[PDB]
């Protein structure tokens, strides 16, 4: 996932943003954390909480 | 208010933006210190 232009991803075992590649984002998960997942496509942005 | 009066008045928003020019204070720090002093 990501590694493609078909996915655009965040990865919080490392703190990572994904699409056609890795940048760092974030900040990683400890267990029990909510990643909320965001899209509007009216500004067409992608948000993650 | 301060936002209105802000958006309403030239001066004000020209003072701002002398004052953190002049001072070099960075803002972007104090927008994203809790990512930085967690230093991850």
């Amino acid at each position: 996932l990501g590694a493609d232009e078909l996915a655009y991803v965040f990865n919080g075992h490392r703190g990572q943003r994904w699409h056609l590649g890795s940048e760092p984002f974030g900040r990683p998960w400890q267990s029990g954390d909510v990643v909320g997942c965001m899209i509007d496509l009216t500004e067409n942005t992608i948000i993650f909480t | 208010e301060i936002f209105i009066y802000w958006s309403k008045s030239h001066n004000f928003k020209r003072e701002e933006q002398n004052f953190v020019v002049q001072n070099e204070i960075n803002n972007m720090s104090f927008l994203t210190a809790d990512s930085k002093s967690k230093m991850a």
